Formats: structure tokens, C-alpha cells, sequence
DNA sequence: ATCAATATCCACCTGCAGATTCTACCAAAAGTGTATTTGGAAACTGCTCCATCAAAAGGCATGTTCAGCTGAATTCAGCTGAACATGCCTTTTGATGGAGCAGTTTCCAAATACACTTTTGGTAGAATCTGCAGGTGGATATTGAT
DNA sequence: ATCAATATCCACCTGCAGATTCTACCAAAAGTGTATTTGGAAACTGCTCCATCAAAAGGCATGTTCAGCTGAATTCAGCTGAACATGCCTTTTGATGGAGCAGTTTCCAAATACACTTTTGGTAGAATCTGCAGGTGGATATTGAT
């Protein structure tokens, strides 16, 4: 009756982008879906104290870069750091 | 009267830019949120998962099968050193281990 | 003249085959009467749900696996092949558990 | 009926089959019941907080999330079983 | 800006009326307090949230010191916290 | 006149709540929620001093020093579990050796 | 420089952590272990000094830095 | 001439720094290799004194609580003598 | 197990350095009083799922026997690490000079909030599609040997 | 370096339970307009830290000697693994009753808002107070010799 939201049907686009004739059980989307849920709160977490830690009251794409670097390891980081730039400077465009 | 185009097909994303937009807002992680920040948020977070689906995929063709399962996600996660400590203090259900045998077990 | 193999070979042969799989090891039945058993000590008439004790079954053998594994590493280091007490109790220890 | 003694359920053979998941080769006969305390502590702290959650949610049966919460907050973060 | 260290004082001089308290202790002190003020706070925050609440009341903060303090800690803390609630909503 | 006067206090009750609010922690604050925990954070502090007094007197040192401070929280099963975790500044460790390196 | 963390500041270290008897491979075992330590708290105190675009390193950004590893350090803030 | 047999020096030394608080490591050698680490970070960084010291305090309690494992680790193999594989032990079950 | 000779520890003592307290001022918190709004507790109620039961099949726990090989104990040597003496040098600590940071304030353009209205992407079931769970048999590898 | 006995590998086959695709309703993004906030370019100022220098004070580096710990070798008792039979109880799957989630509504106790007034904690010099940096001698432990 009531609705339900969830990651589901964007792990499965970016799925079959990557690999177009393979699909993905339900409790492995489950899976998928706590890991979404995870690393959105951990991000937002880190951007929170950040932006506390500094008396400023907006979150902006500049504490989300920086709770990137904390979190991620190494090559992980630099290449979310890119996609994530490029999505911010591609939208601004819009 | 514009017609619409959503803020993910402007930041060129699969992954529902306004969700994360609301999710950030209602989750009492500051009083205001900048354009931009649920735009980084979301192409991180379709980075990761494209990241693990890729390695995961790649794991289920191994075995032959079609279908990615927990054990493919397993596998994608433990055999890739920074996923691994991305995720080194989470359990996968039906994940299972990685094989490994101790040397000093093994027969003469 | 009847077939034998010697002890430890059936074990190795036990490792590689579980550590292949990833269905439970513990019959489910007599989890969920000890996870009951355990929340009814915390409060009476509780039900539930038939996810929340499969959840507390990935994590309970999920732990346990976890602790056999540094287990091991501590018979292995005092140059046993055996485990014992007192190498689940050095690996709570170094853990923080204990 | 009243249950009682349920620790006891959890078989030598299942824990044989967890060692051999972990790795083990061979066992020493004491193994078994250490393991079934170590595992009676775990499921304690972690119902413990999963019930907690449940009675400040005012229900009568513990979900899932009360278990997923309860292990997050004991820095064992489960995945598969949010929705 | 500011500190716990009057109260820290105040409290020390109550269980202990002739002992003293050095600087870098009352420092640590410090941190403790805002360590656990944080604990709480948080776990609090999370426990209104997952049950879609918009106010943490004393029930949270209850609620949230059960989950973070060991046993007899937590009784005698949660017996602390409902006094000074009833002391209070009474004057 | 005080909040904290008012519960029978010591710890700041509009302190606590000025922080409540200003951390993010949700949309509103009850008015029973800082008086509880300033009173749970209050308890917490006697506990420790009481036990770091203690510490203190034994030693024989008439002021809580950091070390003081390790003794008693290394040495009480509750508060060393509650703060597992924790570094405390120039506190040291217990005394403890091994008793299988001593001598006979 | 990790040299300048003497065989004698090892031995007593060792020394309030209980130790009696101490094998001549563990002075430079120690100092990498060290090493690998620094570099992961320094490398996020930094972190947290250039979001604040400073050019200082505070202690409120090492006890940060602390934290983020799950380790909390009291007598610094704050 | 006199001497202590090996092992009475050591067990006082144990017992002088249990009982003691201070920083074991030299403070300008760790000043200098913190500023040495940073600069492969950021070179123009400056530093509060108490910030090389929270990570002074931060680094020696750190060594002090893996010492103690490692120590656990080679009385568990019936050792009295600590080596790079108990430290290694220790670091692996920690998770490090 | 004593004894004497040695080396180090540790109570005890006490002036004074520097911690603590006193003296005093004052923004900014905290409190008050009053006016309004509103989150959420109560009281329902429908509809999921949860508890419970049961049979039947057979999977798997349990119990027993027995011997391989492991842990425990003992003995012994070589070689490493502890204890020193020796003397050369790195660190402490105590100042100085001065620049180059942070921390404040003001003040508008640029950014975000948020109510209302349109529009459509996301969800729930329904309808289809179809990997692969199971249930085979055979090929191939491994084991332990008399 | 064969053989017999076992277990494991590893395709094959195919209906159906589970995954995917489709459809329609509608909740929530999106577009718009306008009210508030905010972060920042400028323009200051006073702490801080960095750089440098030098006098000694401990503290480290070094080499030698040898106590004794580690590791290898060896031996043996008994524990734990492997293999069986037996039969208990888990697993399946299927049905049923109904507790109690959730979804909805109504409406106050309890929250937010805001103007105005007092109180107080932070702050910094000055004034006093008293723990401890050191400096012992005696107390305590340790060692080699009997
Ligand atoms: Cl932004
Ligand atoms: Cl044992
Ligand atoms: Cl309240
Ligand atoms: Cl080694
Ligand atoms: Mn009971
Ligand atoms: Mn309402
Ligand atoms: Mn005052």
C-alpha cells in the first residue's frame, strides 16, 4: 500500500551499462542497495562535521570533495573526485 | 511554462540527483544545501557502484553464470585491495570467504 | 584392506569444499530458538520478523568465521595445527573483545 | 513451551563446519564449548540493542532494521537486508 | 569560546571538597564531557530519524544512553536522568 | 533562577541545549532533553572524579593529575569499556607484568 | 629521519608496554609501523587544515584526524 | 666487577615506565619527522606545538598498546623475546 | 637457602616557580513573558506476515571404535641480545626578530529556501521471460598403498 | 612407478521460481517567483610560529663479554579424525487464525518565535598558596660465593 523508494532501478541502469547482458539477483540488489545507503550516509556524515568544524551552515560540493578524500582509498578517491567534478561543472553548464 | 528536464540529465547521471537532494536535506546533516553538493554526491555514488558492478560482473562470468549474486559481489570486493578496506568492516550476506589454506596445513 | 585416509586429509577436503560455499552452517531451527530464547530474557512476548533472524544468522557465522580465521593464525604462530581456548581467547583479546 | 538450553543446539558439527569456513584443520575437543559461550556473548549484545531499538519504536516485534541497526552500532555493518 | 570547566570544578568540589584538579586533567575532563555529550547526541539524532521523528525528546536521550553505557553505568545514569527531569518539570 | 537550578544541577542545562540545537542533531529539542542529559553527563564527571580522587589519595598527591585520571578508568570495568577507545594525554598504563617473566 | 627514532626510544616504549626481551629486527619493524601510522593521521589532519584553507596544522585538525581512525585522544581541544 | 644477570635490568625499566607518563621519544626528532611526512602532503604547512604533541601522545600510545600485543603474542608461543612476527600477528588480527 | 658487598630505589624534606585564587569588567548567553503553530500521541482499522502445527521424507546428529600423528615434555648447543664502559654528540631550553597567518567586521551580489502548480520519473503489481537449481552420469584427480 | 578406491569436476537437460519487462496511477521533482541567508572581497591588527644561534647536559653509539633463550632433535601417551549404524528432528510445504504493523484523522501539549532584561562564564592582571624539580641517605634487592 505504501510506497517504497530505493536505489534498485539506478543499480540496474548503471548495470547494464557496464555489463548489458548480465543481471542481478535480489538479495544481491539488496546488497547493492546497502552499499548506496552506506556510503551516502558516510559521505554526508564526513560533510556535516566538516561544515560544522568550520562554523559554516551549507554543505556545497566542496565538503562532499573533501569527505571523499577522507574516506575513500587512494585511486578509488581520485577517480570519484573526477566524476564528481565533471558532473558538477557539466550541470552548471546546464 | 519551461519543459522539464531533470537535474541527473543535466549533470549527465544515471544516478536521481533530486533523491539525493531530499535525502540530504531531510537527514539533519546541515541547515542548507548548495546546487551542487547532492550533484557530487550522486556522481559518486554511481562511480562506486559502477566500480563494484564492473568487478562483480566480471566474477560471475568467471562461473559461468549470467546472474550476479552476493558471492560475485564477494569475490569482486575481497580480491580488490581498495574495496577491501573501502569495506573491511562489512558483511556481505551470502558472501561466503575467500579460498585460502594455510600453507603450513597443506600435506608433505 | 578397507579404505582409509589419513587423519587430516578429510579436513582439507572440509575447508576447500566450505570455504566454496556460502549457504549457512548452522540448522536454522535451532538457531531461531536460541535467538529467541536470548530476546525473550530481554522481553517477554516479543515477536519477529522471519528476516530479522536470518539477519542474525549472517552475522552471528559471519563473526564466528571471522574468529576461527585469527584463530588459526594464533595456533599456526605458537606452531600448532590444533585450536584451543586459550587461541580464540588471544584473538578476542588483541581484538578488544575480551 | 519454555525454552531452555538452547545453546546447546548450536551442534558440534555445525561448528566444526564454521571452523573449516575459517580455515581449521584440526580441533581441540574444548573448542566446542567456548565457541557456544563466545557466540551466546555475541547474540546477547547484539539482541540486547536490536530489542532497545524495538521497544523505543513501541512494537512488539523485532525487524530486521532493529537487527541492521543493533549491528551497525557495534561496528559490524551488515548488508542485504534494508529493503 | 568555551569549556566545562567551571562545572567540572563545581562537581569535584562536591565529591571530593579538599582535592584539587590540575590544568592538562581538566582538559581531559573536557574532552569527556564533549566525548560523551557527542555519543549521545548522536545515537539520539539517529534513534528520532529511523522512526521518522522530528524531535529528540528525553526519551531519546534515554533511549541513547542505554545503548551507550555499560550496565550498571546505564542504570544509575538513566536513574540521574529521569530525577533531574521530574525536579524540573515540577519547578 | 537557572535551567540547571531548577533540575537540581550543576552542569549547564541551557549550555546543553544551545548545543543540541546547534549541532544538527534534528529539527526540534524538547525541553526535557537537555535537563536529562546534562544530568547524565554530570553523573558520568562525579563518577570519574570520584574514582580519580580516590587514585589520588592512595598516591598520596592531594590533585587529580592526568595520570590519576588512567588509573581510575583503567582500573573500573565499566568506565574502561565505555571509554575502550580513548587516549588520555600523560596518563600512562597499569602497572602490569607478565607473570611468566618474573624471576623464580 | 625515521632513523632518528633511536633504538633506545624503542627499547623504553617497549618497556611500558611489558616487554622484557627484545629481538634486533624489531627497531626497524617498529619505526615502519611508525611510519605507516604518521603518514595516515598526518595525511588527514592536512586534509582537514586545507578545507579550512589554513596553512597551519592545528591539534583540533590531529584530534579530528584521530578520530576519523577510531582512536580519540583526550587533552588537546577544543 | 658487578653486574646485573640479564633480564633484572629490564624488569626494573618495565617497572620505572609503567609508572611513569612521559614522552619516551625524543620530542625534536619526531618534531622533525612529522614535519618530513607533512611536507609530501603540502610543504608550506606550519604547526601548533600542541599539535605536534596530540600527535606525540597520539604515536606513543599507539606503539605502547601494540607492544603489549606483540608481547601477548610471544608468550603465546612460549617466547619471552618479541620479533617482527608477533608484531605482525598482533597487526594482522587488529585488522591493520 | 645464608652472608657481604653493591647498586639502585624511594621516602622524606622544603623553598620557590609557577599554578591557583582574587579582583574586576562585560558581551553574549541564558532567562522571561507572551503569542502562535504544530509534531505526534491517541484511536482506530485493514491487511500483512508471524506463530504454530503437522506429516513425511531422509538428512544429518550422535555415539562408538581405534590408531595416526599431534602436543607436550625434555635435553642440549650455538648464537643472539642484555649489561656495561666509554666518550663523543644530539637534544633542550632559553631568547630573539619579524612576517605572514588567522580571526574580526562590514557589506552587497549571489546563492539557497520554500509555497504553489505542472509534469513525469518511480513504484506496485501484472504479464512475460528464462537462468539455473537439482538431479543426473561420466571423466578426471587424488590418495594411500601392500 | 601401478592399482583400487573415492571424491571431485564439470557438462548436460529443462520446468518453474525468480528475475525482467510492461502499465498505469500518482508522489515528488521541476519550474517559478520571491524572501532570506551567506559566504567573501576588502581592510584591518596582534598573536603565533619559523629561522637561527649557542651552552651543556644528559643521552646515544659503540664494542666486548657471556648468560641464557631460542630452536632443533627426540620420544611417547593419548586425543582427535575417520568411518560406521542408528534413528532423531530438522526441513518442506502447506494451511490457518489472528497479532499487531502500518496507514489515517483529529487535535492539544509542547514546541518555536520574538522582544526585552538579567545573569554569568570567559578573560586577564595581580596577589597569594602550595605541589614538585631535585637532592639527598637510608632502605631494599640483587649477586656471587659458600
Ligand atoms: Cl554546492
Ligand atoms: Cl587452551
Ligand atoms: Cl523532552
Ligand atoms: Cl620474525
Ligand atoms: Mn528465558
Ligand atoms: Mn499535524
Ligand atoms: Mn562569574
Amino acid at each position: 500500500r505504501s510506497r517504497k523508494e530505493s536505489y534498485s532501478i539506478y543499480v540496474y541502469k548503471v548495470l547494464k551499462q557496464v555489463h548489458p547482458d548480465t543481471g542481478i539477483s535480489s538479495k544481491a540488489m539488496g546488497i547493492m542497495n546497502s552499499f548506496v545507503n552506506d556510503i551516502f550516509e558516510r559521505i554526508a556524515g564526513e560533510a556535516s562535521r566538516l561544515a560544522h568544524y568550520n562554523k559554516r551552515s551549507t554543505i556545497t560540493s566542496r565538503e562532499i570533495q573533501t569527505a571523499v578524500r577522507l574516506l575513500l582509498p587512494g585511486e578509488l578517491a581520485k577517480h570519484a573526485v573526477s566524476e564528481g567534478t565533471k558532473a558538477v561543472t557539466k550541470y552548471t553548464s546546464a | 511554462r519551461a519543459k522539464a528536464k531533470t537535474r541527473s540529465s543535466r549533470a549527465g547521471l544515471q544516478f536521481p540527483v533530486g533523491r539525493v537532494h531530499r535525502l540530504l536535506r531531510k537527514g539533519n546533516y546541515s541547515e542548507r544545501v548548495g546546487a551542487g553538493a547532492p550533484v557530487y554526491l550522486a556522481a559518486v555514488l554511481e562511480y562506486l557502484t559502477a566500480e563494484i558492478l564492473e568487478l562483480a560482473g566480471n566474477a560471475a562470468r568467471d562461473n559461468k553464470k549470467t546472474r550476479i549474486i552476493p558471492r560475485h559481489l564477494q569475490l569482486a570486493i575481497r580480491n580488490d585491495e581498495e574495496l577491501n578496506k573501502l569495506l573491511g568492516r562489512v558483511t556481505i550476506a551470502q558472501g561466503g570467504v575467500l579460498p585460502n589454506i594455510q600453507a603450513v596445513l597443506l600435506p608433505k | 584392506k578397507p579404505h582409509r585416509y589419513r587423519p587430516g586429509t578429510v579436513a582439507l577436503r572440509e575447508i576447500r569444499r566450505y570455504q566454496k560455499s556460502t549457504e549457512l552452517l548452522i540448522r536454522k531451527l535451532p538457531f531461531q530458538r536460541l535467538v529467541r530464547e536470548i530476546a525473550q530474557d530481554f522481553k517477554t512476548d516479543l515477536r519477529f520478523q522471519s528476516s530479522a533472524v536470518m539477519a542474525l544468522q549472517e552475522a552471528s557465522e559471519a563473526y564466528l568465521v571471522g574468529l576461527f580465521e585469527d584463530t588459526n593464525l594464533c595456533a599456526i604462530h605458537a606452531k600448532r595445527v590444533t585450536i584451543m581456548p586459550k587461541d580464540i581467547q588471544l584473538a578476542r583479546r588483541i581484538r578488544g573483545e575480551r | 513451551k519454555v525454552l531452555r538450553d538452547n545453546i546447546q543446539g548450536i551442534t558440534k558439527p555445525a561448528i566444526r563446519r564454521l571452523a573449516r569456513r575459517g580455515g581449521v584443520k584440526r580441533i581441540s575437543g574444548l573448542i566446542y564449548e567456548e565457541t557456544r559461550g563466545v557466540l551466546k556473548v555475541f547474540l546477547e549484545n547484539v539482541i540486547r540493542d536490536a530489542v532497545t531499538y524495538t521497544e523505543h519504536a513501541k512494537r512488539k516485534t523485532v525487524t530486521a532494521m532493529d537487527v541492521v541497526y543493533a549491528l551497525k552500532r557495534q561496528g559490524r555493518t551488515l548488508y542485504g537486508f534494508g529493503g
